[PDB]
Formats: structure tokens, C-alpha cells, sequence
């Protein structure tokens, strides 16, 4: 957030999840990151450079996460036509 | 009557049996004095006590394994059971075959081999 | 999937989901769980489709290859079927297994002495092994599990169906998740016959 | 009867964005709730919507994200002269920086922000942050 | 004579890390959302601005067949003026032991505030970034923003909560029964909650999503350490 400087202000600025679009907060401990690793696509074998993702608690503990995990990764791969 | 024996009797027996198997027999007065070389027991009356529990778990522990403490011989057992059964070495007897409404899903994924045919009637109970 | 056939499912492992009775699955659904079907027969049993399966099979596997310490991605099952296929899978593959009872608190104490801090789960079935699917909304853990048709999702972030009623569809599907981690992180790969089988993760079955 | 169109369409993607959803389906199609959402998508606040036609009154399917908090209508419609302006938007905003109060004028269907500039009062609609 | 101190030998993963001094903030800790299970690792970044203010004294006792049997419960406040509140209860048979207890407890739920301007910037934020709420079974706040110099107008007990926060200027107005103050300062610190968790039109723009320390430093973290 900015200012008259446009400097930048707030302790921290918190990060927004993927598929719900709103933010977690300093306590919230449903929250998870989710890491899925590349692989290089030509031998199938891992690659470095992971896909890291972010879900917030209320799309988790309602059962909706499993949909939102799945149609990030078919906008991405690895998924074609599920 | 009564004389239901306490937690301090049946927490050590369940340990001196652990590290001790060997030693133990299946008598009474054997049992006693194994338990007064290799370990005290401050009391006389205590270890008379403590070595007839060591006894009767000694009777059942030579039958199927006790589910309170651990044995060498039956953790052997345990991973022989646990490392290939004689039922199978084959997976499960190499072909199976499915009925209809399966080999539709194997139809449209590329697969069309192996198969039997039966479309057993209707419906759930009747 | 991805790469074009050199990850995609091969016709030897189509024998082997047949053979087990993974397509098949129980009467009862859920409406999480409606797209995972394809349909039903003429009877009470539900077809689940292996093309469906194999992909959410996948991404699972890669996130289990993710982690950079394969000595925290704790595994847990507590069915009798799901005890003897665990042991080998946490064997093979660095991991922690939890077989049998849970023993409630261990991922929130600072007192008990099997106190762990894991980042993943691999559970099988979320109604037996309830308990450490609650402790992980406590301490941020990703989960993943092996969902059946009537098996509700909550507090599971991805899913790997399968029959997992108590058959040899449990086992083999255990060993087809430890196949394919060592494909992309091991020296396994090559993607032709393992020297390990699917015949020592099926259950104990009380012998003659 | 539904007395008031506007008044039960805000509340459906209301309810919607709460839950988690990013498509919804409103009815019964006024002109009054078009202009409404025009203004509310330059700010940026929902996405592209789609039209769907009928006879009967059209239908009308909204693209959505969670920027939206909630979108309230105001009812009866009051008189503002720009200086009951300060009042009203004091009441029903949380903050001076944003939040946006809507209203019609006869210069067109607009924000307040907007109005101030062209000196037009006019009869107020609903509200949004 | 003897000299040295040894305390604080983490038991806990993100202690560890604390402690070999890998992670330089808090701020690292809460954009992750993990829970914080020590009270030494608060204590280790701060520790020379932490105030506490022991807001009330309140004994509560049951029935049993002997007559009484009372315990005393006390509420104890926590923060540094620049923005890190906290507030925590605790019960014990004696009164120096509870209230030691909650000034432990009061470190361990410590959270960050965000704070925000009136209409207009100058630099240094002095008021609460939107009107927000927070409620805690029939007590209800409204905090309110406010221009500069305004002060605190509120009643003495969130007067304490907010100045610790550093919020230096709102408005307010309670809403049913504040005189069971448990309820009233919960609610207050329920509204300086919500700071972090209300959406603005400034966070609209996309994180970038870095990666864990737990991810990162879990090198030095294989050797046996849990």
C-alpha cells in the first residue's frame, strides 16, 4: 500500500489463494501450500522448477478444494481430458 | 478371597521376561531365584508374587504371541509371514476376465483383448 | 498426460486394475464423486473409469517427489487390509509409517515422544483413519488419500480412487505409488519390469 | 408478486461469491440491472456477463470474482442534493477512499464520484465496495 | 559466582530454525499461516518493548459437597507500539501462577495489525484501514476510522488493546452487555483481527507464491531433528 512517497507500507503483504481469491490470515492453520513437481516431459523424469499453489481453509473444509486442485493443474499439466 | 494382582507386579513381569527369555523356565522355584540374581526385589513376599506372574505368561507365550510384550522368535515369524505368503507368486492367476459395461470403458482406451460376455438381468434384489 | 505416451497408461497395467476389481466400486455415491463414475451397470455397482484414475494417480506421485527429505511424508492406515501394504511402500521409498491405532495428539504436542511434524498424508480411507485428517487442519498439512465412491472428501486436498473395500485392489494400487516416484526421482526408470511385484502388499490372509 | 426486481437479483451473487462460485444465473432481466453492472465491471469488481435471450424477459449468467465483498440495494429510491451527498456516504461506506455509491440522474446512471463533477443529484439505487 | 544461561532448546521444527537464526522476521511466520507453539520464539525477536497491562482479576468458584473451592482467572494484555497485540485467560488454583500463565499465553496468540489513513496520506499510518467489526456472543464493536489527533474515544477497556496496537485515532460504539468484560475485550481484539483478513482494492494485484522456509532450510533439518 502506498503513500504520499508511494512508499510501501504494511508489516507484511499476505498472499491471496489460487482458486477462492481471498486472504489468509497470520492465524489460519487449514491453509496449505501444495507443491507438484515438473518433470522434463521427455523421458519423465523430475525437473526441477516446481507448479506451488496456495488453498485457503474454507473451500478445504467444505470438500471443494479436490475440483479446485484438479482444474489448476487442467489449465496447466499434467492433465489432458480427465 | 480376592488378590487381583496390581500394575507394579505386572509392569516389571512383562520387562524381565523381555530381557530374560533364556533363562526362564516353566517351574515355580527356577523362575524365583532367576528373578533374585537379575534383579532385586526388595520385598520376600513381592517376589514370590512376581514370579508366579512370570510363570503364567511364560505358559501362554509358548502358544500364539502375546499382544503386551515382544519376543525375538515371534517378530522372525512375524516377518516371515510378512515377506511372501505360499497362496501366490502369480498376479493374481495372470488373466482375468471382465463382463460388459467394463470392456465399453476399454473400448474407448485402447484395448479390446481378454474379455468374456455376460449381462446378467436385472436389478438390485429382485 | 503430459508427455505424450511415455507416462500415459500401458496395456499391461490395464490387466492388472481388471484383475484386481479396482473398476468396480460400491453402491453409494457422493456428489463429490460423480465425475470419477462413468456410469452404472444393470445392478447395484458403479463403474469407475481407469482412465480417470491413472491421471489424479499421477500428480499425487509427483507431489510425494516434491518434497526434498523423504523421511517426513508420513503415511498412516489403520485397516487390517492397508497395515501390510504401508510397511513395504514406507520400506522401498523413504517415509514414516503409522500402522494401526494413531494414538490422537501426535501432530499437536509438545509433550508426547511421537510427536512429528510431516509436511504430506497418504491415508487410506478417510472413514477409518478420521482422526489425523482433523489434526492436519490444525498444522497445515497437505493430504492426499484413496477415495471410494462413498467415501465423503473433507479435508483432503486430492484424491486417488479405487474399490478399497478389503481385496487385492488395495496392495496393488500401493505398489503402482511407489512405481512411479522412482521413475522420476530413482534410477528404476526405464518403465519396464520392476524386480518388486504386487504380490507381497496384497493382505496377509490368515494361512492353513 | 417480487415488488422489487433489483432488490432480489443483488442478494443471489451475494450469497453466490460467499460460498465460492464464479457463475451464477439472475432473473428477471431488467435494463435497470445492465447499466448497474456496466459501472460495477469498469471498476472492476465482476467480469464479462452474458445476455441469454427469451420472450418472456431474458435470463442474464455473470462471470465473477471474490474482489466483490457485497453489493446492497437501497430502498425506497431518496432524493440526494449534494450535500445530503457527505450523509449518505458516511452510512454506507467503510471507508472515504473507496466504495462507491450508485445512483441515477438525468445525465445517465452512474457513481456518485461522477456525478459530483456534472453538479447533477439525483435518486439513489444501491451501494458496493 | 556461576554464570551463563542455557534456556530455550527447541523441541519444535520452526524453533529450530529461529534459534540458528535462518529466519530474520515474523513476518515470514505469519505469511505462511503456521502456528507458533514456543513462547521463547516472540520472545526472541522482541523482548525490550513488550508491556503487559493485567486488565482484571476475577475469582469464580463451584459447588461440591464441602461448601466452595475458588480459582482465580485473569486476563492479561501484551504489545509493542508498532503494531504486534495480543491478549490471553488462563485459570489456577492461586493468583501469581495464573497470571504467569497468561502472560506466556498472551505472547504465544500475539498477531500483527494494519493500520491505514483517513482520506488523505502524509506518511506513518494513525488509524484502522476500514470500518470493521468483531463480535464475541452478544458484545459487538464497530471500530470506526478517524482523522489525525482525534485520540481514542472509546470506553477504558479496548482504550488499552488499541493503544498498544498503535491505532492512536478511532471512533467506536459497543453493542449489548459490556459488563462481563471477558466478552467486550475478545470482541475487540476479534475487530483488530480482521485488519489482515478484509480485502482491499491495494491487495487486488497477484502474489508470486515463494517458497516455505520449511521447504528451503530443510537441509540442516536431516540429520535427526523433528
Amino acid at each position: 500500500m502506498q503513500s504520499n512517497a508511494g512508499e510501501f507500507v504494511d508489516l507484511y503483504v499476505p498472499r491471496k489463494c489460487s482458486a477462492s481469491n481471498r486472504i489468509i490470515g497470520a492465524k489460519d492453520h487449514a491453509s496449505i501450500p501444495m507443491n507438484v513437481a515438473e518433470v522434463d516431459k521427455v523421458t519423465g523424469r523430475f525437473n526441477g522448477q516446481s507448479k506451488t499453489y496456495a488453498i485457503c481453509g474454507a473451500i478445504r473444509r467444505m470438500g471443494e478444494s479436490d475440483d479446485s486442485i484438479l482444474r489448476l493443474a487442467k489449465s496447466h499439466g499434467i492433465v489432458s481430458q480427465n | 478371597m480376592g488378590r487381583v494382582r496390581t500394575k507394579t507386579v505386572k509392569k516389571a513381569a512383562r520387562v524381565i521376561i523381555e530381557k530374560y527369555y533364556t533363562r526362564l523356565g516353566n517351574d515355580f522355584h527356577t523362575n524365583k531365584r532367576v528373578c533374585e540374581e537379575i534383579a532385586i526385589i526388595p520385598s520376600k513376599k513381592l517376589r514370590n508374587k512376581i514370579a508366579g506372574y512370570v510363570t503364567h505368561l511364560m505358559k501362554r507365550i509358548q502358544r500364539g504371541p502375546v499382544r503386551g510384550i515382544s519376543i525375538k522368535l515371534q517378530e522372525e515369524e512375524r516377518e516371515r509371514r510378512d515377506n511372501y505368503v505360499p497362496e501366490v507368486s502369480a498376479l493374481d492367476q495372470e488373466i482375468i476376465e471382465v463382463d460388459p459395461d467394463t470392456k465399453e470403458m476399454l473400448k474407448l482406451l485402447d484395448f479390446g483383448s481378454l474379455s468374456n460376455l455376460q449381462v446378467t438381468q436385472p436389478t438390485v434384489g429382485m | 498426460s503430459g508427455a505424450l505416451d511415455v507416462l500415459q497408461m500401458k496395456e499391461e497395467d490395464v490387466l492388472k486394475f481388471l484383475a484386481a476389481g479396482t473398476h468396480l466400486g460400491g453402491t453409494n455415491l457422493d456428489f463429490q464423486m460423480e465425475q470419477y463414475i462413468y456410469k452404472r451397470k444393470s445392478d447395484g455397482i458403479y463403474i469407475i473409469n481407469l482412465k480417470r484414475t491413472w491421471e489424479k494417480l499421477l500428480l499425487a506421485a509427483r507431489a510425494i517427489v516434491a518434497i526434498e527429505n523423504p523421511a517426513d511424508v508420513s503415511v498412516i492406515s489403520s485397516r487390517n487390509t492397508g497395515q501390510r501394504a504401508v510397511l513395504k511402500f514406507a520400506a522401498a521409498t523413504g517415509a514414516t509409517p503409522i500402522a494401526g491405532r494413531f494414538t490422537p495428539g501426535t501432530f499437536t504436542n509438545q509433550i508426547q515422544a511421537a510427536f512429528r511434524e510431516p509436511r504430506l498424508l497418504v491415508v487410506t480411507d478417510p472413514r477409518a483413519d478420521h482422526q489425523p485428517l482433523t489434526e492436519a487442519s490444525y498444522v497445515n498439512l497437505p493430504t492426499i488419500a484413496l477415495c471410494n465412491t462413498d467415501s465423503p472428501l473433507r479435508y483432503v486436498d486430492i484424491a486417488i480412487p479405487c474399490n478399497n473395500k478389503g481385496a487385492h485392489s488395495v496392495g496393488l494400487m500401493w505398489w503402482m505409488l511407489a512405481r512411479e516416484v522412482l521413475r522420476m526421482r530413482g534410477t528404476i526408470s526405464r518403465e519396464h519390469p520392476w524386480e518388486v511385484m504386487p504380490d507381497l502388499y496384497f493382505y496377509r490372509d490368515p494361512e492353513e | 408478486v417480487r415488488m422489487n426486481v433489483l432488490a432480489d437479483a443483488l442478494k443471489s451473487i451475494n450469497n453466490a461469491e460467499k460460498r465460492g462460485k464464479r457463475q451464477v444465473l439472475i432473473r428477471p432481466c431488467s435494463k435497470v440491472i445492465v447499466r448497474f453492472l456496466t459501472v460495477m465491471m469498469k471498476h472492476g469488481y465482476i467480469g464479462e456477463f452474458e445476455i441469454i435471450d427469451d420472450h418472456r424477459a431474458g435470463k442474464i449468467v455473470v462471470n465473477l470474482t471474490g474482489r466483490l465483498n457485497k453489493c446492497g440495494v437501497i430502498s425506497p429510491r431518496f432524493d440526494v442534493q449534494l450535500k445530503d451527498l457527505e450523509k449518505w456516504q458516511n452510512n454506507l461506506l467503510p471507508s472515504r477512499q473507496f466504495g462507491f455509491i450508485v445512483l441515477t440522474t438525468s445525465a445517465g446512471i452512474m457513481d456518485h464520484e461522477e456525478a459530483r463533477r456534472k453538479h447533477t443529484g439525483g435518486k439513489i439505487l444501491g451501494f458496493f465496495f | 559466582g556461576k554464570a551463563g544461561d542455557k534456556e530455550w532448546l527447541p523441541v519444535t521444527k520452526l524453533g529450530r530454525l529461529v534459534k540458528d537464526m535462518k529466519i530474520k522476521s515474523l513476518e515470514e511466520i505469519y505469511l505462511f499461516s503456521l502456528p507458533i507453539k514456543e513462547s521463547e520464539i516472540i520472545d526472541f525477536f522482541l523482548g525490550a518493548a513488550l508491556k503487559d497491562k493485567v486488565l482484571k482479576i476475577m475469582p469464580v468458584q463451584k459447588q461440591t459437597q464441602a461448601g466452595q473451592r475458588t480459582r482465580f482467572k485473569a486476563f492479561v494484555a501484551i504489545g509493542d507500539y508498532n503494531g504486534h497485540v495480543g491478549l490471553g485467560m488462563k485459570c489456577s488454583k492461586e493468583v501469581a501462577t495464573a497470571i504467569r500463565g497468561a502472560i506466556i499465553l498472551a505472547k504465544l496468540s500475539i498477531v500483527p495489525v494494519r493500520r491505514g489513513y483517513w482520506g488523505n496520506k502524509i506518511g506513518k499510518p494513525h488509524t484502522v484501514r476500514c470500518k470493521v467489526t468483531g463480535r464475541c456472543g452478544s458484545v459487538l464493536v464497530r471500530l470506526i476510522p478517524a482523522p489525525r489527533g482525534t485520540g481514542i474515544i472509546s470506553a477504558p477497556v479496548p482504550k488499552k488493546l488499541l493503544l498498544m496496537a498503535g491505532i492512536d485515532d478511532c471512533y467506536t460504539s459497543a453493542g449489548g452487555c459490556t459488563a462481563t468484560l471477558g466478552n467486550f475485550a475478545k470482541a475487540t481484539f476479534d475487530a483488530i483481527s480482521k485488519t489482515y483478513s478484509y480485502l482491499t482494492p491495494d491487495l487486488w494485484k497477484e502474489t508470486v507464491f515463494t517458497k516455505s522456509p520449511y521447504q528451503e532450510f530443510t537441509d540442516h533439518l536431516v540429520k535427526t531433528h523433528t
